[PDB]
């Protein structure tokens, strides 16, 4: 299947609250691999997946520097972003920041990714192609044109589409074991007597990798939305997802409704249906 | 752009001192450097970041310290005559451009014994009427002796201006004495004219060199006046004969 | 990978005029950006220009280099040199991936533009001390380019390098070197040279 | 600043059995800022030693954290997630029920 | 691997 690697950075000011926060985040399709915070004791770039752990003393050398240039930067950026919207310096303001690259079922390059937003909003992206800029706003096209001006935009695609996507192909190899693993749905359904005439039915997916996952109802062999509820995926902290679907159903007709379970890990969809 | 400072110093040996440089473009990047007269630069320390250091090529002896963006002091634990050299600060962007900007530098001086600081004795020599009668030309000489530290700045000073148009100052200064580690400096200058502007006795001629010695709270006990940083000059004023 | 920078030709001496070519090669082509620099002897460096592999050429008055398509090498050229271009000339590369930020230098190409005169009137002439006309210095001035002065030859004779200085208003410049002894048999007539 | 209210999930690393230790998550998303209070209760008590995954945010920038502590259900303790944000006016508490 | 080189806005 297809893979990406991804950073995700967030810089938060904290009026007259010392350096602004700036939390780094590194992962490999859903999985998480290293961590920056510039508030943790060790001021180090850290491993969070195993695999990472086999990289050397060099190798986290340049991953701290990198991550402190980078937070320097993100804390020049809040000075910056304020001034251009005229904020002010008392205000608690946020910059995030998310790069990286999609690789296909063959590992070739598919996508990459530079995004920058504000506040929780688009400020500066690369489209999708990476071949030119969008711009939200008056105070994202002074960054354009500054960042048209460098060759911004060439020297983040010189490293999406080829340094991202090499590291990508590395770190898949190297943490073989567990990232290129498949770990279909632990499935079950569960049945609660809502009322007099109402009976619920839970279709669970547990303990799963990668976290896409499709779980759908039918009701007489049709798909089924009605009187459904159907749970955000969700991590279960120890590297797996979980996911559920539950339906309310006429006391008596529970066997008329099905859940459809389709992951990766599966060689065939799943279908369950209520055995009592 | 980038502001060191000192530009000059002579320290005594075992003194601490810290070289200041600051910068106001926001520049994430910057280091020290020392370069040893003819020869290249070498990396002290760098920093990319706020509380973030790291060592070059030669850490021996200097600390530094990056607790804002706009600073970053090298110190000097305890100088020694090695670390005479001429050192230099160097900021950018992690990104941009990537361009490097120096500072002017900071010339230190480390020695064993402040007594062999002198201040240079300046004399101007004027023009010979020979060469006034054989080009028309009038060529006054300055010249700086007898100064020790190598931290001197010539400059020629026409009727109250600075002026840069007919001269030229040796590139370095010479050893009066080679052989010798402490050896006095000497150094000349050049300042043409035409001989119509020398023969106007209204025009003034002033070389001024700048010395960078002994700083207001070093020990001074000699007979001799303390050779603190000062301005030697001679002039010479221009003449019909 | 270490990145190695070579600069040729490490010394260079011509007549003003003619148009300069200085080399600067590295062994790792990773680079972000490569930065020309001119630092005079005494003074500190100078940036003249700075080029990356995105923006692959520069230019400024008479200087303008280049990243050449072997992914490895800059060229500074030099049109219409003059001796206000003396200097030594280095040339800075920064990293693209070690994560470092290191720039690595050249050893610098130290060129040396030789003024061309004109009028040649080779001469020692005696100069006296404003202040007292006992004291002298002599000045050997209005020589070709192609003398050059020899350093002091005795222990109480100094002689200073030539040295060019340019009348920028009648366009007229000269080589001078100087020469001064408190000696008693010291005389300008043999001051200079061997 | 466009801020966005948190979704919240209470639920245990693995299937619930009564007696046996397990590990209580509450895993909120979907908001913006990110500064956000969690906490894990034990009939209605502020439990302790609660940890947190590393921040991080998803493609229209709303982030995501996972609060978890160690814990051992039983058929009448109840466990919940306490969260206040800037968007909610009031703490928003949700229950864990074994079944969801 | 992270980026190496940032530019501010
Ligand atoms: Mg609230």
């Amino acid at each position: 299947g297809s893979h990406s690697m991804r950073y995700f950075f967030t810089s938060v000011s904290r009026p007259g609250r010392g350096e602004p926060r700036f939390i780094a985040v590194g992962y490999v399709d859903d999985t998480q691999f290293v961590r920056f915070d510039s508030d943790a004791a060790s001021q180090r770039m850290e491993p969070r997946a195993p695999w990472i752990e086999q990289e050397g003393p060099e190798y986290w050398d340049g991953e701290t520097r990198k991550v402190k240039a980078h937070s320097q930067t993100h804390r020049v950026d809040l000075g910056t972003l304020r001034g251009y919207y005229n904020q002010s310096e008392a205000g608690s303001h946020t910059v995030q920041r998310m790069y990286g690259c999609d690789v296909g079922s063959d590992w070739r390059f598919l996508r990459g990714y530079h995004q920058y937003a504000y506040d929780g909003k688009d400020y500066i992206a690369l489209k999708e192609d990476l071949r030119s800029w969008t711009a939200a706003d008056m105070a994202a096209q002074t960054t354009k044109h500054k960042w048209e001006a460098a060759h911004v935009a060439e020297q983040l695609r010189a490293y999406l589409e080829g340094t991202c996507v090499e590291w990508l192909r590395r770190y898949l190899e190297n943490g073989k074991e567990t990232l290129q693993r498949t770990d279909a749905p632990k499935t079950h359904m569960t049945h609660h007597a809502v009322s007099d005439h109402e009976a619920t039915l839970r279709c669970w997916a547990l303990s799963f990798y990668p976290a896409e996952i499709t779980l759908t109802w039918q009701r007489d062999g049709e798909d089924q939305t009605q009187d459904t509820e159907l749970v955000e995926t969700r991590p279960a902290g120890d590297g797996t997802f979980q996911k559920w679907a539950a339906v309310v159903v006429p006391s008596g007709q529970e066997q008329r409704y099905t859940c459809h379970v389709q992951h990766e890990g599966l060689p065939k969809p799943l279908t369950l249906r209520w055995e009592p | 752009g980038v502001t060191q400072t000192p530009k000059f110093q002579v320290l005594k040996t075992g003194q601490s001192m810290t070289l200041q440089c600051a910068q106001d473009m926001n520049h994430e990047y910057m280091s020290w450097y020392r370069q040893d007269p003819g020869m290249g630069l070498r990396l002290i320390h760098y920093s990319v970041a706020i509380q973030t250091t790291d060592q070059g090529e030669v850490p021996n002896g200097y600390n530094v310290s990056r607790s804002t963006i706009e600073d970053f002091p090298l110190r000097l634990l305890s100088a020694a005559p090695s670390q005479t050299s001429v050192y230099f600060c160097a900021s950018s962007y992690l990104g941009n451009t990537g361009e490097l900007f120096f500072g002017e530098g900071s010339r230190l001086t480390v020695l064993e014994d402040l007594k062999n600081v002198f201040p240079p004795e300046v004399a101007v020599f004027e023009p010979s009427e020979a060469e006034i009668s054989h080009t028309q030309k009038a060529t006054l000489v300055c010249l700086a002796t007898g100064f020790y530290p190598d931290h001197v700045e010539l400059s020629w000073w026409v009727n109250g201006k600075e002026v840069h148009s007919g001269v030229c100052t040796d590139p370095q200064p010479l050893k009066e004495q080679p052989a010798l580690n402490d050896s006095r400096y000497a150094l000349s200058s050049r300042l043409r004219v035409s001989a119509t502007f020398w023969q106007d006795p209204r025009n003034h001629f002033r070389c001024q060199v700048q010395f960078y010695g002994l700083s207001e709270n070093d020990e001074w006990t000699q007979d001799r006046a303390k050779p603190v940083t000062q301005i030697v000059s001679a002039e010479a004023w221009g003449r019909a004969d | 990978m270490k990145q190695e920078v070579t600069q040729i030709p490490a010394a260079l001496s011509v007549p003003e005029g003619e148009n300069l070519v200085l080399n600067c090669s590295f062994t790792d082509s990773a680079i972000y950006n490569l930065q020309w620099f001119r630092q005079d002897p005494g003074k500190g460096l100078t940036s003249l220009l700075l080029i990356t592999p995105w923006q692959r050429e520069q230019t400024s008055g008479r200087l303008n280099a280049s990243l050449d398509k072997s992914s490895g090498s800059s060229t500074l050229y030099i049109a219409a040199s003059q001796p206000g271009d003396s200097a030594t000339y280095l040339c800075a590369v920064r990293p693209l991936l070690d994560g470092t930020y290191i720039p690595t230098f050249g050893r610098g190409t130290s060129l040396i533009v030789h003024p061309y005169i004109q009028n040649p009137d080779p001469a020692v002439y005696q100069l006296r001390d404003s202040k007292s006309s006992d004291k002298s210095v002599c000045l050997f001035t209005d020589f070709d380019s192609q003398t050059n002065v020899s350093q002091s030859k005795d222990s109480d004779v100094y002689i200073t390098d030539k040295c060019v200085l340019d009348m920028r208003s009648m366009d007229f410049k000269s080589n001078s070197a100087v020469a001064w002894s408190n000696k008693s048999d010291f005389a300008c007539a043999n001051a200079f040279n061997n | 600043m466009i801020q966005r209210t948190p979704k919240i999930q209470v639920y245990s690393r693995h299937p619930a059995e009564n007696g046996k230790s397990n590990f209580l998550n509450c895993y909120v998303s979907g908001f913006h800022p990110s500064d956000i209070e969690v906490d894990l209760l034990k009939n209605g008590e502020r439990i302790e030693k609660v940890e947190h995954s590393d921040l991080s945010f998803s493609k229209d920038w709303s982030f995501y954290l996972l609060y978890y502590t160690e814990f051992t259900p039983t058929e009448k303790d109840e466990y919940a997630c306490r969260v206040n944000h800037v968007t909610l006016s009031q703490p928003c508490i949700v229950k864990w029920d074994r079944d969801m | 691997s992270l980026l190496m080189w940032i530019t501010q806005c």
